[PDB]
């Protein structure tokens, strides 16, 4: 299920529980081996999909801050958990910075990425 | 997401 | 002043946040304001200590669009920043994903923007 | 966002 | 009435555009305007038979950020629809993506949104 | 530009032909399914005819308009990306796919996604 | 992109 | 699509 560690096509670590009633709640760190590149996630799924072999839809939301950095910026992934063999969570991302008016045309970053539980 | 994101 | 509050968009939502001091963000938001039967579970993340010279403060929370009457097999992330001032604004871009079969998983993700204020439309 | 989304 | 024309939006920018028969777009979008500098080649395509209900006219367009005089090694695509009636505006979604190594290619796109008049800002 | 000037292949089986010229120009054919004349559609967009020679990709952007003389989908997409370089021939894109719509409906005019693009047709 | 798009 | 963009 999506409960579990994953990793993205770039060796960043998402470790989440997906809660009974359609909460997400974990940790993302952006590089292997440092507690310095540790963050909070929270976020939701639908805690009952389709049963026709659609995916499971979910999101979530990582702000760039935690005891030793601060970002100044928030990434949301929306995707979807494809179950299998090869369990995959094909998202899309949002990163947006804290700008000043000037700079908020700017202001986000899109992109995405694959996550699967095996270890790089 | 990669470094501080 | 702040994020913690009610909102609306020009699109007839609104949404019911607080912004606790662990850098969370919970809440409620209401497809259609003053219909019950639209409210889903809200839960994000906040840059809680942000900069000082008038930079917004980054945000961004989901919602899974799955509640006890409706289940739209999808959920949206809003991604954006809250600016202050005399009229506080929050201002997003959002990505709408639908669970769907891998044939159809190109075209499973809308993306949109919108923009709230604490001031309901009259 | 609007309706069931 | 229709996509051709001069058009502008509320941050400084303008663009030319000629809508041709065969659903090509042509012109010139200019980043600042009144600097001659800051203009740059505009291509793309639009629905040359669009519904009419009051639906928009869908269309895109491509500039990449090299003129004469400057070169940003960057591209932006605007993607949105034209929309008719007493003050017609095209309502768009873009994407600027920059030659980026491997390494940063995962921060090598913007995306925002941007809405034209033909109504020069005062 | 011989890098980018081709036939490119998605691994969902879409395919495209371009010609980058020298001043710039994407012209060319975007064929939605594989040898049916009626999913072909003009492609035209613009590209970097002076990238940097620092190891930094080339970036590129094309709109194609969902009209053709079958068929007509109201609806655009514009690919922004950058062609890669080095010995694998790729180009890596985002996409929006812009629909008409009347205002109610116009909050979700437009979804979004990535394709990988390759000269050696994915096996 | 697919099909008609 | 400001400045040089």
């Amino acid at each position: 299920g999506i409960t579990g560690t994953w990793y993205n096509q770039l060796g960043s670590t998402f470790i989440v529980t997906a809660g009974a009633d359609g909460a997400l709640t974990g940790t993302y760190e952006s590089a292997v081996g440092n507690a310095e590149s540790r963050y909070v996630l929270t976020g939701r799924y639908d805690s009952a999909p389709a049963t026709d072999g659609s995916g499971t839809a979910l999101g979530w939301t990582v702000a760039w801050k935690n005891n030793y950095r601060n970002a100044h910026s928030a990434t949301t992934w929306s995707g979807q958990y494809v179950g299998g063999a090869e369990a995959r969570i094909n998202t899309q991302w949002l990163l947006t910075s804290g700008t000043t008016e000037a700079n908020a045309w700017k202001s986000t970053l899109v992109g995405h990425d694959t996550f699967t539980k095996v270890k790089p | 997401n990669q470094x501080w994101q």
